[PDB]
């Protein structure tokens, strides 16, 4: 259920967004709510490799954002950690992704998760 | 009727009198006493039950926000099906006196937008909820949600 190992197999054959989501669950029996795994962070690492970020990783990130069970804080921290301003394509893609899910910032869960969201913000 | 008209006439001509009971007792106690002798020596239960009796695909629970312990309750739903992808929570509101009426679904249009798959789910959802009859329950709506997700997934692939 390793992140790189599963992402490579997903990438080799063109898969729809829902099929990859269905498949990921099948790959690892204990999901652990995507916390130890840092799935949002892992996608970014694949995305920044190419000079132009591939649209399929961005679509996977969009789908992960769509589900309420993926916290917005982890995505924000992963985006902030990268920086390094190599080229305009990556910053434009990150700008579009950030523009997509902002202005709501709704968090459901325990209070310490809200505290972590404040620090991530 | 037959053989007992005099008793009916006597009773009707005697009724609503302040001393009717005294008259009846004084006229009918002694023979009866002599012949026979002495006389004889929050959350309503319906919602809890229906939640207890749902398929383990669902783990519905109370909404952390909104009011509670009233006739109207709010529930948030999550779907855990190995064969289906993840979808918006599809929260519900249950009014007071849930039997003999129907619950309503709070639409969230922006949540289901920006994806062809999710808006296909949404239009199938609107179609199915227009196809649902009156006086329906919440388990029927949850099963409709599951079946609409399955149909949308089948149509996509």
């Amino acid at each position: 259920v390793n992140l790189k190992q599963a992402i490579l197999q997903a990438w080799k054959e063109r898969w729809s967004d829902y099929q990859w989501a269905i498949n990921m669950k099948k790959f690892f029996p204990k999901g652990a709510t995507w916390d130890i795994l840092n799935l949002a962070d892992a996608l970014l690492e694949q995305a920044m490799i190419g000079p132009s970020p591939n649209p399929l990783i961005l679509s996977y990130l969009k789908y992960a954002i769509s589900s309420q069970m993926v916290s917005y804080s982890s995505v924000l921290t992963a985006i902030s950690k990268f920086d390094d301003f190599s080229r305009d394509l990556c910053v434009q893609a990150l700008l579009d992704i950030m523009d997509m899910f902002c202005d709501r910032l709704s968090c459901h869960g325990k209070a310490e998760e809200c505290i972590g969201l404040c620090r991530a913000l | 009727q037959y053989l007992c008209q005099p008793l009916l006439d006597a009773v009707l001509a005697n009724i609503r009198s302040p001393v009717f009971n005294h008259s009846l007792y004084r006229t009918f106690v002694p023979a009866m006493t002599a012949i026979h002798g002495p006389p004889i020596t929050s959350i309503p239960s319906v919602l809890q039950g229906e939640v207890a009796r749902l398929d383990p695909k669902f783990l519905v629970n109370l909404d952390p926000s909104h009011c509670s312990n009233n006739g109207t309750v709010h529930l948030i739903c999550k779907l855990d099906d190995k064969d289906l992808p993840s979808v918006p929570p599809l929260e519900l509101s249950v009014p007071a006196d849930y039997p003999a009426q129907s619950p309503l679904w709070i639409d969230r249009q922006w949540q289901y937008d920006a994806n062809p798959f999710l808006q296909s789910v949404h239009r199938c959802m609107t179609s199915r909820l227009l196809q649902l009859p009156d006086k329906h329950s919440v388990t029927a709506l949850l099963n409709t949600w599951a079946q609409s997700v399955h149909q949308a997934c089948l149509s996509a692939a």
